[PDB]
């Protein structure tokens, strides 16, 4: 087994649905999850879309599982492009549950309610070819959707059926491509881009953009210090120290040449970085292949242990942040055996959650 | 016309241990610290006297420089001579 | 100072007392690196190296921000020019002929006047 943890199936078990298209699901196929907050998942399988609350009890009279229509792409679907909306944000059954899809071109998708699966609006936003976008649920049971170059747009559905839809402030687009989004508590929403973090305060129609950070400038030497230089900035989360960053950092001449991957964390406090910056140098240290090849994902599911999860598709490494005072032991447990693979991750009620190709949804927890 | 075509860079080395003993001034005029201003670049500048070409003035080789950054002006006299 | 993770005053130190200052820190940060009484004088001299390395990197990241570019001034009466950088004045003077041509970049050599350079 794994030597610190308990690897083991979380919740009941899968709607019929989900079991059917992961059992018929090739590892040709691409399959990508999104693991919601709201104790929602919503799987991405060839043409639709299998939306099912995570079911914590085994009754069947709670269960909910609905599978929607995609809009027609010539690209694959992307459950990062897929977002969830909840009533005052309540997870309380189908009829609280709205639903946006968007597609790499900006072709864009809205059920109301996911109890009327037949029931949606469309519009179109405009993007590149190959734009790699995030679509991410935020205030006034509105959307924003986000470029591969950056440019941020507000969607916000309208009772009539329309679609209202606004460029973010200074958030036009045009290095500023983009590693990640965050939506955080309150109102703030966060895009992290190859040079910079930018930050908006967010109402229910309106941002206001509150900083840009050089955080190439800043954080640079104390990334190339704590290891010994190419950095590339992929993911952002946030807990109680702040903003959490993963970094990967490596320098062509080593004699080995290994790609360190850091953990980050900075404060977020008004519109300045202050002075203490923290660098943890994680266990995920593979050695150089590509730039291409560098992929990495982070989840913080607890925001008060400081306890981090590096991703990839065939591992998860327990990484620590901070001090390192309340963190959980460090360990890589691995998804790679078997076709075994990682599809996905995030957080139910606090609890690390992974879904994996041969045992569904699974958490981490420490012995 | 020798066409002086190429110069060179000459570091003036600030080699004083003696940061210019920089005569730190304060000045709070009456207004408030607005959160999220527009961050300026960095940015310098310079002045030369009138008749410093002049070989018997008292303004001869002298000039003035000066850094600007955020908040901060450090402004500097310089006197070849 | 950051090595030293310490808000000590900065006295204007000497570039002596800075140079022993230096070396103190860095020895330090060695002797806490050795954990075992019997490493070998391989492991010894990687564990020197790594920690010196480090205390550079960090010197160089702050050379760069002092190093950033700011603007120019030229004196219209004595034609003296300055190149205004953020941590240091520099001047530009006059390059002589030899020097203005092993300098030049090999595509701007092939559009030298050569009346400047003989008759």
């Amino acid at each position: 087994e794994t030597v610190n943890y308990n690897v083991q199936l979380f919740g009941s078990s899968l709607p019929v649905k989900v079991m059917e298209a992961l059992s018929n699901a090739s590892a040709d196929e691409p399959m990508a999850a999104c693991i919601h907050e709201g104790g929602w998942a919503w799987l991405a399988c060839n043409d639709r879309l299998i939306i099912w609350k995570i079911s914590h009890s085994s009754s069947a009279k709670l269960m909910v599982c609905k599978e929607l229509p995609l809009p027609l792409s010539d690209s694959e679907w992307s459950a990062d492009l897929v977002d969830i909306c909840a009533q005052t944000g309540d997870p309380a059954a189908a009829q609280s549950v709205a639903l946006m899809a968007a597609t790499p071109e900006g072709s864009s998708r809205y059920w109301p309610n996911i109890l009327h699966e037949g029931t949606y609006i469309e519009s179109y936003t405009e993007f590149g070819s190959s734009l790699c976008a995030f679509v991410t649920a935020v205030k006034g049971n509105s959307f924003i959707l986000s470029s591969e170059k950056n440019q941020l747009v507000r969607l916000t559905p309208d009772a009539s059926g329309k679609m209202n839809q606004r460029v973010l402030p200074q958030g036009q687009g045009m290095e500023s491509t983009l590693c990640s989004v965050l939506w955080d508590k309150g109102d703030c929403f966060y895009t992290l881009t190859d040079s910079s973090i930018n930050k908006w305060d967010l109402d229910d129609t309106s941002e206001s953009q509150v900083l840009n950070w050089d955080m190439s400038r800043v954080l640079r030497e104390y990334i190339s210090d704590a290891i010994w230089i190419n950095i590339n900035y992929l993911s952002l989360n946030q807990n109680c120290d702040g903003l959490v960053i993963l970094s990967a950092a490596w320098h062509p001449g080593d004699n080995p040449c290994q790609i360190y991957y850091t953990l980050v964390t900075v404060k977020d406090e008004g519109y300045n970085i202050s002075d203490e910056i923290t660098v943890e140098v994680t266990q995920f240290n593979p050695v150089f292949q590509a730039r291409g090849m560098q992929l990495c994902q982070l989840v913080v599911p607890n925001f008060s242990s400081q306890a981090c999860y590096l991703y990839t598709q065939e591992m998860i490494f327990a990484c620590s942040t901070g001090t390192g005072r309340s963190t959980l032991p460090q360990e890589k447990i691995p998804f790679e055996a078997q076709g075994d693979n990682i599809v996905g991750a995030g957080s139910c009620e606090g609890w690390p959650v992974f879904f994996i190709r041969k045992s569904g949804m699974l958490t981490v927890v420490a012995r | 016309v020798n066409l002086e075509r190429s110069y060179m860079e000459l570091i003036g080395a600030e080699r004083e241990t003696s940061r210019r003993n920089f005569r730190d001034l304060s000045l709070r005029p009456d207004v408030n610290l607005v959160i999220g201003g527009p961050k300026y670049a960095d940015c310098a500048g310079g002045y030369c006297y009138s008749e410093s070409s002049s070989l018997l003035s008292a303004t001869r080789n002298r000039f003035l420089h000066w850094t600007s950054y955020a908040d901060t002006l450090e402004l500097v006299e310089i006197s070849l001579d | 100072q950051i090595l030293r993770k310490g808000s000590g005053r900065v006295l204007d130190l000497s570039w002596e007392e800075l140079r022993k200052d230096v070396t103190l820190t860095v020895e330090n940060e060695i002797q806490n690196a050795v954990i075992d009484y019997d490493v070998s004088q391989e492991e010894f001299r990687q564990i020197n190296i790594e920690n010196w390395c480090k205390f550079y990197t960090c010197c160089l990241q702050y050379q760069e921000t002092l190093s950033r570019p700011l603007a120019l001034l030229v004196h219209p009466d004595t034609n003296m020019v300055c190149l205004l950088r953020k941590g240091f004045l520099s001047f530009l003077a006059p390059c002589s002929l030899v020097e203005h041509l092993y300098l030049v970049p090999a595509e701007h050599l092939l559009t030298v006047d050569e009346s400047v350079i003989s008759d």
